[PDB]
């Protein structure tokens, strides 16, 4: 009937071997009128007695204190963590598998929903993903491999880029806003992460962790129930005589049971007193409303009553084990009913039945690697910076134009990252700031000469037209690439989990848009040469020609901080301009210097270069090769000053398409780009 | 094939300074990567700075920050490091390398020694 909120609260937490907090969970039951638990599910194989009977238990206790209990099938989680050989297609078999078993175990089903994770994530992909690389943003990589144990797994060692997985599980808990994770000990590390991610988005309630008791496994030397023995588990339709053997040939010590030390990781330790016989018992037995069981007459109303018994002799191994085959074979009968007398459900059974012997010990499949594009296809990333060298513009102005040159047939896309530089902190890691600054050195690039033939996509474009086909691109990258591989990339140098992402994210995008080249900065070429690493050397690395406009400053003088001042930037108005070539290095009878440099580099771009000079100091002369100039340099026929006036001037005229829309078009977004230079005050 | 050769070190006192000079060939330097490295003594290698084809972007280790500055001439071929406010920790083999991109290098030259100590 009608409960309160005490009895409410009592039921709910006794589903819990802890409870992170129990005063939240008390105010929760108080406040919302509606409760949502979840707990999901990797569709690996035939379902675990503790997947099944157990959990229905604790859902049934969930739903009586006035909850909705979602069960999230997580078909790309065990896509992600190698499961049934790795296809996806059979995994959803699985899934459906798993939820025939569930509808015949005797839950509340006007309060349990049953969700598929892929159709959930794609039907709000911008808001779901968007989250995954916040997350993956604000931590580091250490912290999230931690997270190891929630996919049976062990950190560094064997991880395969299965820190997407992680990252997505804790976003996850917020996407389905559930109020209760109600998932295993040995998932109390990520759903950790989860309250640490409120923190860091200021949200003030937190989702409570209401983990469940880790059921042991059936044989000696394990503490859990296992991929090893087939007979560490009681499967939800082993037939009777199956169920039998199991338990007969099952480890059970004469000893007390004492609570486990609930570990950091949460996963369990193996050890000699844990008795897997009286854990059945305790969770799948007695934790059932009013359940009790008989051996020879005797009636034991408490778990208690029948450890007492086993540990003074009363009762015998033999006994005991003829005791849980009975109490079991009675809760999976429902079960094989259903499997027996409906030609859908048994069909799925045959299904998983089959990958037994159909997914395992074959090599597991990947995602294969498309072929190549027949036109040739250029394709280069924009900086996410406030401030980009004029050097390295320059360069990638330079290499779009030999690129066209050398293929008149082909294409150069140039990649605005507006949402990986989002997931590796590139400036302030806010959207609106990244978007911002790529849009204004978009622009200031075409107005330097990226030829109008260029074209120009967002990442935006690229994911949210391909919501699902984008996304498991990069689950079909990950899952063939080490984490140290990534790692390798940045030199172990890796400040977040995001930067992993952000990797992976790259490669993807350069695959749906059928790239033969990447054309890489002295600034991304580390990241792009995975492209070719992933592709088997498929996809060629053009690195563009840098160190043609050197910093200001002079050579074995420079400053323990580079100043803005030392170093032409693309944003620089004609008041920058001014000051820079003002304090750069020049000194007569030298034939070289940043100056010299920087002149060099025009009179190759614009044929020639004219001094204006007043009579007496020499009257005007040009420069059509460089050889010419450094001589008159270096014999001093050339002062310093009217070199530098000249270059001055060169550099004001090519700059005043650039800083016409410095005040025009851009003057908004640079407004808010100095905001958030200032807000880099740290 | 690749060659690197430093020069400048020698002994010196703590607060002291030197300038440290690599000369390099068989390679496109002026668009390359480069790293100042140091081995102390009975410890790995451990990069000190790396600077890009520009000159533009620069990166330090923490423990030299502020101390030590690096600089290229593209022209010369040549790479700089200029350590000042030396201290005894700061002793090592220090050498020059060629960077294949921002987080990592390959080639080293024979390497120059430093040594900041009082004691003689
Ligand atoms: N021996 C056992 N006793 C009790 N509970 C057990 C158990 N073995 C597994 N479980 C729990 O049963 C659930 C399913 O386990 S699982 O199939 O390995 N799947 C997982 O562990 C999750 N990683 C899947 C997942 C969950 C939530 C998400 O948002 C995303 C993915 C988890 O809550 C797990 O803790």
């Amino acid at each position: 009937g009608s409960m309160n909120t005490d009895e409410r609260y009592k039921l709910l937490r006794s589903v819990g071997e802890e409870c992170i907090q129990e005063s939240e969970l008390r105010n929760l039951i108080e406040k919302k009128p509606l409760i949502r638990c979840y707990d999901g599910f990797e569709p690996s194989g035939r379902m675990h007695i503790a997947q099944g009977i157990f959990k229905a238990v604790n859902v049934n206790k969930c739903t009586a204190a006035g909850c909705e209990f979602v069960f999230w099938v997580a078909d790309w989680f065990a896509l992600m963590n190698d499961k049934v050989g790795g296809e996806l297609e059979k995994i959803r078999i699985v899934g459906r598998y798993l939820i025939e078993v569930w509808k015949a175990a005797g839950m509340d089903t006007d309060k349990v929903l049953f969700l598929w994770s892929s159709e959930e994530i794609t039907s709000h992909a911008d808001t779901y993903w968007r989250m995954v690389l916040d997350i993956g943003r604000q931590n580091t990589i250490a912290r999230i491999k931690k997270c190891c144990t929630i996919m049976g797994k062990t950190e560094g060692t064997l991880t395969a880029a299965q820190v997407l997985y992680p990252l997505m599980q804790c976003c996850d808990i917020f996407f389905l806003k559930a109020d209760i994770c109600q998932l295993g000990l040995d998932q109390r590390k990520v759903n950790m992460l989860a309250r640490e991610y409120c923190d860091l988005i200021g949200r003030k309630l937190k989702p409570v962790i209401l983990s469940h008791h880790m059921l042991a496994g059936l044989r000696r030397g394990q503490a859990k129930m296992s991929k090893s023995d087939p007979d560490s588990a009681i499967f939800m339709e082993d037939t009777e005589e199956d169920v039998a053997r199991k338990i007969r040939q099952a480890y059970c010590p004469r000893v007390k049971q004492s609570a486990s030390a609930i570990t950091d990781d949460g996963a369990p330790v193996a050890t000699d007193d844990r008795n897997p016989v009286l854990d059945y018992f305790q969770c799948v037995v007695y934790a059932r409303p009013g359940a009790v069981a008989a051996i020879d007459g005797t009636t034991y109303a408490t778990y208690e009553d029948l450890e007492q018994a086993f540990v003074s002799d009363e009762v015998s191994e033999d006994a005991l084990k003829s005791c849980l085959i009975d109490e079991v074979n009675a809760l999976l009968a429902p079960v094989r009913q259903h499997f027996a007398s409906n030609e859908e459900a048994h069909e799925l059974l045959e299904a998983v039945k089959s990958y037994r012997k159909g997914g395992a010990t074959l090599p597991l499949a990947e995602t294969a690697l498309p072929a190549a594009p027949e036109k040739p296809h250029a394709c280069m990333w924009m900086p996410a910076l406030l401030k980009v060298p004029l050097d390295v513009a320059e360069g990638m102005i330079k290499a779009t134009e030999d690129f066209i040159a050398a293929h008149p047939g082909g294409t150069v896309t140039v990649v605005l990252p507006d949402w990986s530089a989002v997931a590796s902190d590139e400036i302030t890691g806010v959207e609106k700031d990244i978007s911002a600054a790529l849009q204004v050195n978009c622009a200031l690039l075409k107005a330097y000469g990226l030829p109008n033939s260029v074209k120009i996509v967002t990442e935006n474009e690229v994911i949210l037209g391909n919501r699902n086909d984008f996304w498991v691109s990069v689950i079909g990258i990950a899952r063939k690439n080490l984490l140290s591989h990534i790692e390798e990339l940045y030199g172990g140098e890796l400040r977040n989990a995001g930067q992993v992402i952000a990797a992976l994210m790259r490669v993807a995008t350069a695959l749906m848009l059928s790239v033969s080249h990447v054309i890489s900065t002295s600034l991304d070429g580390h990241i792009n040469a995975f492209a070719r690493e992933y592709t088997k050397e498929r996809i060629e690395c053009v690195q563009t020609l840098e160190g043609r406009i050197p910093a200001l400053h002079r050579p074995g003088a420079a400053p323990a901080v580079l100043g803005a001042d030392d170093v032409l930037y693309l944003d620089d108005n004609d008041m920058d301009i001014r000051r820079k070539i003002k304090k750069a290095y020049s000194a007569p009878n030298e034939e070289a210097n940043p100056v010299i440099s920087v002149a060099q580099h025009l009179l190759a771009q614009h044929g020639a270069l004219n001094i204006e000079r007043g009579e007496a100091n020499g009257g005007n002369v040009s420069y059509n090769t460089p050889e010419a100039l450094v001589a008159d340099c270096g014999s001093g026929a050339l002062h310093p000053a009217d070199l530098k006036a000249a270059v001055l001037q060169l550099l004001l005229d090519r700059s005043a398409q650039a800083r016409a829309l410095l005040n025009g078009e851009l003057k908004k977004n640079m407004t808010a780009l100095r905001n958030a230079e200032k807000k880099m005050a740290k | 094939q690749v060659q690197l050769q430093e020069s400048g070190g020698g002994l010196v006192l703590p607060g002291g300074s030197l300038r440290l000079s690599c000369a390099t060939s068989g390679f496109t330097f002026s668009n390359s990567w480069m790293y100042w490295v140091r081995q102390a003594p009975g410890k790995g290698l451990e990069w000190v700075s790396r600077i890009n084809a520009g000159g533009n972007t620069v990166d330090y280790k923490d423990s030299v920050k502020g101390r030590f500055s690096i600089s290229r001439d593209n022209a010369k071929n040549t790479l700089y490091l200029q350590m000042n406010s030396l201290k005894p920790e700061d002793t090592a083999v220090y050498y020059c390398a060629r960077g294949l991109n921002r987080y990592a290098y390959d080639s080293r030259g024979q390497g120059t020694q430093v040594t900041v100590s009082s004691h003689h």
